[PDB]
DNA sequence: GCCGAATTAAGCAATTCGTAATCA
DNA sequence: TGATTACGAATTGC
């Protein structure tokens, strides 16, 4: 053994419970440890001392101290201190499950028990003893001290690791296909073993060909094997009949790889391949422990997920296999729903999200156009993914609407070189991605001969390679030894659980490092509490410059900073009237001074009361402060990495995992203001609320009005700490490092929770971004204190704002100058909704671009601005009307489908159910859909609209719209044309047109 | 009483009227998964396949469901013994009795008692083997317990580890009651008394109670 | 599945039963144990309940206003009470018809309560009468004792219990106002009687016969009337000096009576009763105004404006007269009731309660009155928004605001010395 | 001979849409 | 036959 790295840890469910350890060597051997897998109970001696069966193991945990954290209401500054005791405490080990009456720290589970008490990290390197090891099977050994088998650790090391992509393309007349009557036509499977030899082959039924088509595709290079020990997997194709295929998957899926990688393959490919080999024979898919005692038959199984929000309400579904050899089965169907936000979650749909390009066209003539791609077109690294994609791609999306096949491919050096059948297009950049195919899979089922065998043939194995792609896309090994070393979990477990159970590890170390417990008496009851605080925009339309000022981690920050933890409220003094309000904070503010106790006012709890201060203590470090410290840390980590990438896919990742801590630590707020969690705590969270509205008045009050001349800056009030006084110095005139002949004033306009909008009286961005570092650097210096600091984000242009939360810009970003391409910013508008329209979209963005054009030039005669809008758009829809040229892809909207409802009618879940009911394919209770409202094509315009939901259709992959259905129209013109009225400034016309055409009021802001 | 003819064995279904809805799917359900099932013996015999579609429903206030007939010597009714010979009916009977006191009989049957019936959720299974049908059955199993749900008003389950996701297979809520398998080692079923909270939620729900000692026979 | 599940559900059902007579702590502990039955089992049968109106009239009929024949079984005879109307149940709150609310009651009554419920569980529900705090038994019904036995005990107590009358028929009898005024006469009671109500031995249902008439009477003058420690009765009194009773004030109010006016009542052999069912501010101004300017309203009493003293603090703390202050620490370790009461009571509503300050109309001046005070005492007040007022009971209560401020003085600072 | 295995849940603030309930 | 308001649900922003 010796040096060992681990790759999984999994569990046996036989009469014996085992606990197993896959580890690889430096040469490339793999070891597999098992140790005995107990129930951990945590006591103290008087209880130890009592127990009538003496446990089977205890350990000495030594003395801790046991604090009650509940929260009580108090009238009076005489408050009680909080129960706290010290004892000697004990850790049993159970072979079987026991109950004890007064048993603590009963929130954690028994593997991070193992692991924090027996020293053990889940994804280290180790140089294991064999003093404590004894060997029971060739490559399985057995332990009973992990303490001191697991105490020397040694660095990192690489070791090589084998992978298998799997896809499968079964046959299908009507619909979707049947394990009893359709069988499976390809089998494609992309092969990496333990000496880097990568291997592509697929497999094809002979059984739906006839015998001259078996033999020309011998004679053009195929391999026709009659029995399963006549294969060899260096031969690309191979046919042969089903059950031989079947017999093949079945000896690949045995083996002991590291991964098997698949896109909803636990609910379709695997499924399908157990059934149909379990049909045809009498044959199932066995896995097999290390130590050979438990065998298992495949068998996918069903995990649901239910809300936490009202009624409760199942929510999501997953399925995993139940296999005990140590390989990871990884579905990325799942992954990238967890992970990333899109319309659908379809195969085409990431493809086009993830693969795309910028295309320099080289030639032209004829059907087709050649397009070249190097790091001098779009980026550093796009080029090189979108050429490794390449090697297997067949068609080609270009300007995100045409479809065209691939006739030659050039791999270069550095990009791409691409021919595509595709129509002439008078442009010179344009932009390529991998997404739908133009084929009807039925019709070439339908008429079934070689051309099409060996043309689905390389779709599948472009579908299996498609697996690998994205595997090394988004990064999840990186991913997967992050999450295992940070939440001390199994590799297997890192992306199955949320943020109540990913904090447990940390909080369980951090725990016995302090030396605490913390302990629940009686009930906790819930109240409202209050939320950040927004400001109402000042104008809509700006032309001049805006700087985005914001803080960095505000609320952990502000948890840090007042130390607000459960064990460290003093506790909470409440007022019925003024007299006694004014008596308690008479002798508040002198029973607790301020440097050690800091003391928050709040919006009552009931109506009764017109006070509530919460007073927390600062000597002792709170346990929240300390696990938000440790997330920060890691966040930090990452982000440093960020910054010294240089390759797209790089930073994708790192981008992605600092995203990740950051939601981690917000997480933990948001638990510390859930109801049925251990660490709840009503005041913190309330505080916590406070604090933030606190620091973001503040810095609107200092910033609002502020005026740059000479070289000093005036502030606008006084730099005082708004909680106590402190030894900062508060004087508003500042000496900064500008050009002393610069002579500026700025304006507060915006803000959300930890954000200022700061309004410049000026053009240029050089100039702005300047001043913006320069002030960013005056506020962190003199400003602010303590653990807050501020970061300039971005300058605007032509800000737009509609609400409070609705605003469209041009983004310069810090690091950039007036000779560099903005980015255009939407936040919350209708166009990044998921459920608004695709013609919607369009008609928005190009109606936009024009008003604000208009508005450039300038003529505003009267009215003529909204005439001409009104005029334009009356056009466009009644052109669209009558011609009825759009497809229906443009009129398609998305839902997510779940069963948490009040009452049970809702028309939703009906739809949703009666299409289960009448189709092949089933929505699951976590799955997006497409639908669309559809409505006799007899009828005329609609002026009033009686019952929308009643139209509602759900649109599947294989919908054709009838000869007697039209899309309803009238719903998305009703909503463009209310949006586009809500933006102009004339009333009497606008509602003079609505009420024309749909006979309703119009809303306004 | 109505008729059905489906293409393979029993070749038959005849069923009670509160079954019309449902019988046309069956048989479109059914004659796609018939040919393989019959390619191995089953307990019960085909012909006992749908024996339970004979009974009302308009009167019936909870279900008793299990998850597949016996291994061995099936009768098609869920649940009976006529010999008094298998160990789940025995055990329901031994825990039935001690909760209304009779000490003298020698069998329980659960399709007498007024009020309650008995259900499988797999209709059939291979001699020997527990679970060796599911696959043929999921869509006709998940399609009658929807039907059967929509009349009673207390479900009880017997088997954690079966029903564990029965919500997920339901679409309208109804009162549900998950506990141990009366063939269970561990001894758990001697300790359940889920009869009383069967009988305690039907008289909260404004319903009659269930004379639970009515399936004694002597 | 389990016996606390149970167990739970038994509680559930049997709260679902008793609703109607029920209290706040009855019904949250109803809508938790719905929650949590619920989400346990998916659904059940009963839904969470928010406005739970009481009602009597489920064991009662229509009252009779006809003489009627009777003959068969046993009859028992109860008379019915003139006052307040009060529900109580096994182990929960007072509850008022209609108007449900938690109102004080006299310790040794909540203690006979406690008692006579732990004597026994077969009671269903009692029905209390009110009259010028004069608690007397109305109404008590079982399913399985005899309202006989039960009051015999309730006797023994200590609690007053009405004379209830037991009768027997054998030949078809004509109940009229003649065997009314017979039974009146043979109560021998000289309170108040509305109404007689027969029941039979087995029965449950009760029901009740009443006998009045019509009579315009008009209205002379008013006059408050003292019972007690500074607690108020009116009376009004007409051209012949009969004498009227009324529930309460606030029935003054709603009958919007004006001065110098007539009015209906009910009259009958021994006295009568003013009929209600005839804006609210105007009438509540006038009645206080017409009767004087040294009134204000306690709930359903008036009360004066009295300078008050310390005499009016020893007279509720129990202790012996006195009217030295270093003294007021002695008697206080004497008598360990007195001070635990002292210790648990707070300051502010101690003094309010001396007073006998109602608790909104107080709390709603005071939370706009600016104060500045030193040393846990007031030194100066102002007034800053003088919308309430508007109501004169809010300016009767600020007339002796330096009384209740000196007398807020001196408890702070005693309670300073004695800790 | 005829099952069951311990457990796996962040907050509020603001907008937009349809349908049901209530008011002249 | 309309105006107006209240509620739930879906989504995005912090
Ligand atoms: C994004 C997000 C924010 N919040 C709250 C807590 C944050 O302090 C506050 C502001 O949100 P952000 O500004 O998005 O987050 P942040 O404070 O971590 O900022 P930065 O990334 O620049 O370090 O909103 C949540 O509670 N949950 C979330 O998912
Ligand atoms: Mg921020």
């Amino acid at each position: 053994s010796m040096d060992v790295r681990c790759i999984n840890w999994f569990e046996s469910h036989g009469e014996n419970r085992f606990l197993y350890l896959k580890s690889r060597c430096r040469n490339g051997e793999t070891v597999f440890i098992r140790f005995p897998h107990y129930f951990y109970y945590v006591v103290t001696d008087e209880i130890y001392q009592s127990l009538s069966p003496p446990p089977f193991n205890a350990r000495p945990m030594g003395k801790m101290r046991t604090i009650d954290i509940d929260e009580t209401i108090s009238y009076n500054l005489d408050i009680k201190d909080r129960k706290c005791s010290v004892a000697d405490m004990w850790l049993i080990e159970e072979p079987k499950k026991r109950s004890i009456q007064n048993a603590t720290m009963d929130e954690f589970f028994n593997i991070s028990w193992f692991y924090i008490s027996n020293g053990i990290s889940p994804d280290g390197c180790y140089s294991l003893d064999e003093q404590y090891l004894t060997k029971i099977n060739n490559g399985c050994y057995h332990c009973d001290d992990p303490r001191n088998c697991f105490a020397k650790e040694i660095p990192r090391f690489d070791i090589p690791r084998s992978y298998l992509f799997l896809a499968i393309a079964c046959h299908f007349d009507k619909k979707f296909p049947s394990v009893f009557i359709n069988p499976i036509s390809h089998t494609s499977y992309c092969y990496i073993d333990l000496s880097g030899k990568r291997l592509l082959f697929t497999l094809i039924n002979e059984e739906m060909l006839t015998e001259q088509e078996i033999q020309e595709a011998v004679d053009r290079g195929c391999l026709r094997i009659q029995s399963l020990m006549e294969m060899d997997y260096e031969r690309e194709l191979v046919l042969c009949s089903e059950i031989v295929l079947l017999r093949i998957a079945k000896q690949l899926l045995e083996l002991t790889f590291d991964y098997v990688v698949t896109f909803n393959g636990h609910n379709f490919d695997l499924r399908y391949i157990t059934n149909r080999l379990e049909l045809l024979t009498g044959e199932k898919i066995i896995f097999r422990s290390p130590d050979k005692k438990e065998a298992v038959h495949l068998c996918i199984y069903e995990r649901n997920q239910s809300s936490h929000k009202g009624v409760c309400g199942m929510a999501n579904t997953t399925f995993h296999v139940n296999n005990n050899n140590g390989t990871i089965f990884f579905d990325l169907y799942s992954f990238i729903q967890k992970s990333e936000k899109l319309d659908s979650y379809k195969l085409d749909s990431i493809s086009k999200n993830a693969f795309s390009c910028m295309g320099k066209v080289l030639n032209r003539g004829v059907r087709e156009m050649t397009f070249i791609g190097d790091d001098t077109t779009d980026a550093k690294g796009k080029a090189d993914t979108f050429a490794k994609v390449l090697t297997t791609g067949n068609y080609v999306t270009v300007d995100e609407d045409i479809i065209c096949k691939v006739i030659r491919k050039d791999i270069l050096e550095n990009g791409f070189k691409v021919v595509l059948s595709c129509p002439t297009l008078p442009n010179d950049i344009y932009k390529l991605s991998f997404g739908k195919d133009d084929i009807d899979l039925a019709q070439m089922y339908k008429d079934y001969n070689l051309n099409i065998a060996l043309d689905m043939a390389r779709y599948c194995i472009h579908d299996a390679c498609l697996c690998q792609y994205l595997w090394e896309y988004y990064g999840v090994e990186t991913k997967t030894d992050a999450g295992a070393a940070t939440y001390v979990l199994p590799q297997s477990m890192v992306f199955e659980y949320r943020a109540s159970t990913i904090i447990k590890g940390p909080l369980l170390k951090l725990l016995l490092e302090t030396k605490t417990i913390l302990v629940r008496s009686e009930t906790k009851q819930k109240f409202p509490y209050e939320g950040g605080k927004v400001f109402a925009p000042k104008q809509k339309m700006f032309s001049n410059n805006v700087l985005i000022f914001d803080y960095n981690s505000l609320y952990p920050n502000v948890c840090i900073f007042g130390n607000l933890s459960p064990e460290t409220l003093v506790g909470v003094v409440v007022s019925t009237n003024r007299l006694e309000e004014e008596i308690n904070n008479q002798l508040l503010l002198q029973k607790y001074p301020p440097p050690r106790y800091i003391t928050v006012h709040c919006e009552p709890r009931l109506p009764n009361l017109i006070s509530e201060i919460a007073i927390f203590d600062r000597s002792i470090e709170g346990t929240i402060p300390r696990l938000l410290r440790t997330f920060l840390a890691e966040r930090a980590r990452y982000k440093k990495m960020l910054k010294q990438a240089t390759s797209s896919t790089e930073k994708a990742i790192y981008d992605s995992m600092q995203y990740t801590y950051k939601i981690v630590a917000n997480s933990v707020y948001g638990l510390m203001g859930f109801r049925n969690s251990a660490l709840y705590s009503y005041a913190s969270a309330k505080s916590c609320t406070s604090i933030g509205r606190r620091m973001i008045l503040y810095l609107e009050s200092v910033l609002n009005g502020a005026e740059l001349s000479n070289g000093m800056l005036r502030f606008a009030n006084t730099l005082s700490n708004p909680f106590y006084m402190d030894d900062r110095d508060i004087n508003p005139i500042v000496k900064t490092s500008l050009p002393i002949d610069y002579r500026f004033r700025f304006r507060s306009v915006y803000g959300d929770t930890d954000s200022v909008f700061t309004e410049i009286d000026s053009q240029d961005v050089d100039k702005s971004i300047e001043i913006a570092k320069e002030l960013e650097r005056l506020i962190n210096s003199r400003v602010l204190f303590n653990n807050f600091k501020i970061e300039f984000e971005a300058v605007y242009k032509n800000l737009i704002m509609q609400s409070k939360k609705k605003y469209t810009t041009m983004k310069y970003s810090a690091s950039s100058n007036s000779k560099s391409v903005p980015e255009r910013i939407n936040k919350g508008t209708s166009e990044t909704r998921r459920d608004v329209s695709k013609f919607h979209k369009n008609m928005i963005k190009t109606y936009k671009t024009r008003l604000s054009e208009m508005l450039s030039e300038g003529r505003m005669n009267s009215n003529q601005v909204c005439i001409d809008i009104l005029r334009s758009l009356e056009t466009d829809l009644r052109s669209e009307f009558d011609s009825r040229s759009s497809p229906l892809e443009l009129f398609m909207l998305s839902r997510m489908h779940h069963s948490n409802y009040k009452s049970a009618d809702n028309p939703n879940m009906y739809l949703v159910t009666e299409y289960n009911k009448n189709n092949p394919e089933t929505i699951e209770l976590g799955e997006r859909y497409y639908f669309a409202y559809i409505c006799p094509a007899n009828v005329p315009w609609t002026k009033k609209l009686v019952n929308i939901k009643t139209y509602e259709t759900i649109i599947d992959r294989s919908f054709k719209l009838g000869s007697n259905q039209r899309i309803f129209y009238e719903v998305y013109f009703k909503r463009l044309t209310s949006e586009i009225v809500n933006l102009l400034d004339n009333k009497v016309l606008c509602i003079s047109f609505f009420q024309r055409m749909f006979g309703s009021r119009p809303t306004f802001y | 009483m109505n008729s059905v003819t489906i293409s393979h064995a029993p070749y038959t279904i005849t069923y009670h009227d509160d079954w019309e809805p449902v019988m046309s799917q069956l048989v479109e359900f059914y004659n796609e998964v018939a040919s393989w099932l019959l390619r191995d013996e089953t307990s019960p015999i085909p012909d006992k396949f749908f024996i339970q579609l004979k009974q009302p429903l308009r009167n019936k206030r909870v279900c008793v469901c299990g998850i597949d007939p016996y291994p061995k010597d099936g009768t098609g009714v869920p649940f009976e013994s006529p010999n008094f010979t298998k160990k789940s009916i025995k055990e329901i009977a031994s825990s039935i009795s001690r909760l209304t006191g009779v000490i003298d009989y020698k069998g329980y049957n659960l399709n007498i008692i007024d009020g309650v019936i008995p259900w499988n959720y797999y209709l059939s299974c291979k001699l020997g083997e527990t679970k060796s049908h599911a696959i043929y059955w999921d869509k006709i199993s998940k399609l009658l317990l929807q039907h059967i749900t929509k009349h009673v008003s207390v479900l009880y389950c017997l088997g954690k580890t079966d029903f564990s996701n029965i919500r997920a297979k339901l679409e309208s809520p109804v009162t549900t009651i998950v506990g141990y398998h009366p063939a269970a080692r561990d001894h758990q079923f001697e300790k359940d008394r889920s009869f009383e909270i069967i009988n305690v939620l039907l008289e909260l729900d404004n319903k009659t109670p269930i004379n639970w000692a009515q399936g004694f026979i002597y | 599945t389990s016996s606390a599940d149970l167990t739970n559900l038994k509680e559930l059902l049997s709260l679902y039963k008793s609703l109607r007579f029920s209290d706040s702590v009855a019904i949250e502990k109803y809508n938790s144990l719905v929650e949590w039955g619920t989400s346990t089992y998916w659904k059940i049968g009963v839904q969470k309940v928010t406005n739970v109106e009481t009602s009597i009239s489920d064991y009662y009929d229509e009252v009779k206003n006809k003489p009627f024949n009777i003959d068969p079984g046993y009859y028992i005879f109860l008379p019915v009470y003139f006052g307040s109307v009060f529900i109580y149940s096994k182990g929960k709150n007072m509850v008022e018809l209609g108007s449900g609310n938690s109102f004080q009651i006299p310790d040794e009554i909540r203690s006979a309560c406690n008692k006579v419920l732990d004597s026994d569980n077969g009671i269903d529900f009692l029905r209390f009468v009110l009259l010028n705090n004069r608690w007397i038994m109305e109404d008590a019904i079982s399913k399985y004792q005899s309202p006989v036995n039960i009051f015999k005990l309730a006797s023994e107590y200590g609690l007053n219990i009405p004379n209830y009358l037991e009768i027997e028929i054998e030949e078809d009898t004509l109940f009229d106002d003649e065997l009314y005024s017979i039974m009146e006469r043979s109560f021998d009671d000289t309170f108040p009687k509305i109404s007689i109500s027969y029941i039979k031995l087995g029965e449950l249902k009760r029901q009740v016969v009443d006998f009045f008439k019509f009579s315009f009477m008009y209205i002379e003058s008013i006059k408050v009337d003292r019972i007690g420690d500074n607690i108020f009765i009116p009376s009004v009194i007409t051209k012949s000096g009969k004498k009227i009773l009324v529930k309460d004030v606030d029935h003054l109010i709603r009958s919007k009576v004006r001065e110098h006016t007539f009015v209906k009542v009910k009259k009958k052999n021994t006295f009568s009763i003013l009929y209600d069912y005839d804006t609210r501010g105007e009438v509540i101004k006038r009645i206080i105004d017409t009767i004087g300017r040294d009134y204000y309203v306690n709930g359903k009493y008036f009360s004066k404006v009295g300078i008050a003293g310390l005499k009016q603090l020893t007279n509720k703390l129990d202790i012996n007269e006195c009217a030295t202050v270093d003294e007021l620490v002695d008697e206080i370790n004497k008598s360990g009731t007195v001070k635990r009461k002292i210790k648990n009571q707070s300051v502010f509503d101690l003094s309010r309660e001396c007073l006998g300050y109602p608790e909104a109309d107080f709390i709603t001046l005071v939370n706009n009155m600016r104060f500045k005070i030193e040393n846990c005492k007031v030194v100066n007040f102002n007034i800053e928004n003088t919308n309430c007022l508007n109501n004169p009971s809010i300016e009767t209560i600020y007339g002796n605001f330096n009384q209740f401020v000196s007398i807020f003085n001196t408890v702070t600072d005693v309670k300073k010395r004695l800790f």
